[PDB]
């Protein structure tokens, strides 16, 4: 029900419902996740990775224990998705709770 | 014996404040030892059941007459212990009994009367 | 502030701690069908992952 990344592909996302908020007004991307958590109608929040959608600390922050959309990196570009499976998995594995 | 004169000869009703039991049961217990006589519990001798209900069941309400003698023993559980030889005995033999607490002490309350411990 | 009376609370203290002790050894029991379960799920997703990237 939302989106941020680049104009190309966020009208893409609009052609079919689900508005997407491209990434022309913020590359950072904090001001229009917060902007779109503010109003909040949304059910999640796939957020490409331009610099890093990682840190949570202050969406977090703001949120503290809300069922809130569910914060989700999406990607950056197609040109290759050959090991971004195993990038996600060693990072989600070792930088979330479970040690190593 | 002044209290049981004034109760059940002039129709008085008294109320005795007997204050730190505890000093009472060390001079029991000093002599006791300078007598070497069998140490009951933890220090002090065999008869202090006997000498403090000697003390206690002294206060009471007859029948015919309408004095009355009530007493309040305050008294300092040693190390705040009530299984000590001084508050077993005073309890088993009184009836009734008020606690207080520090910890409530702590917060300021006042008075610190814990409750639960403390029935008649 | 002060230790607890000090006869016939030995046997409840000793009581207390085979207690503790019971009570880490299922924990851990618990724990090892938590990692059970956390492995396949790890392994779900790397396939939702891929069927991402395919579309």
């Amino acid at each position: 029900m939302a989106v941020i990344a680049d104009p190309e592909t966020a009208q893409g996302f609009r052609l079919a419902g689900l508005e997407g908020y491209g990434a022309s007004s913020a590359e950072e991307a904090q001001s229009l996740l917060e902007t779109l958590v503010e109003r909040g109608g949304y059910a999640l929040v796939a957020v490409d990775e331009a610099l890093l959608p990682d840190p949570e600390r202050a969406v977090e922050r703001l949120m503290r224990g809300r069922d809130l959309p569910v914060l989700l990196p999406i990607a950056g570009l197609k040109e290759a998705f050959q090991g971004h499976d195993v990038e996600g998995y060693m990072r989600e594995l070792v930088r979330k709770t479970i040690g190593f | 014996t002044v209290a049981e004169y004034l109760a059940f000869e002039h129709d008085y009703h008294v109320l005795v404040i007997l204050t730190d039991m505890t000093n009472y049961c060390e001079a029991l217990r000093e002599i006791g030892a300078a007598r070497e006589e069998i140490p009951g519990r933890r220090g002090y001798p065999g008869y202090m059941y006997t000498d403090l209900a000697t003390i206690y069941e002294r206060a009471g309400v007859v029948e015919g007459k309408k004095g009355s003698v009530t007493q309040i023993p305050i008294l300092s559980m040693p190390d705040d212990d009530r299984t000590h030889p001084i508050p077993d005995l005073t309890g088993y033999i009184t009836e009734g009994q008020i606690q207080l607490s520090r910890e409530l002490h702590r917060k300021g309350i006042y008075p610190p009367i814990d409750p639960l411990p403390s029935l008649s | 502030s002060q230790v607890s009376p000090t006869r016939m609370n030995l046997l409840q203290r000793r009581g207390q701690l085979r207690l503790a002790q019971k009570g880490v050894d299922l924990l851990k029991k618990k724990r090892d069908a938590l990692v059970a379960e956390f492995f396949g799920l790890v392994r779900e997703a790397m396939e939702a992952r891929k069927a991402l990237d395919q579309a």
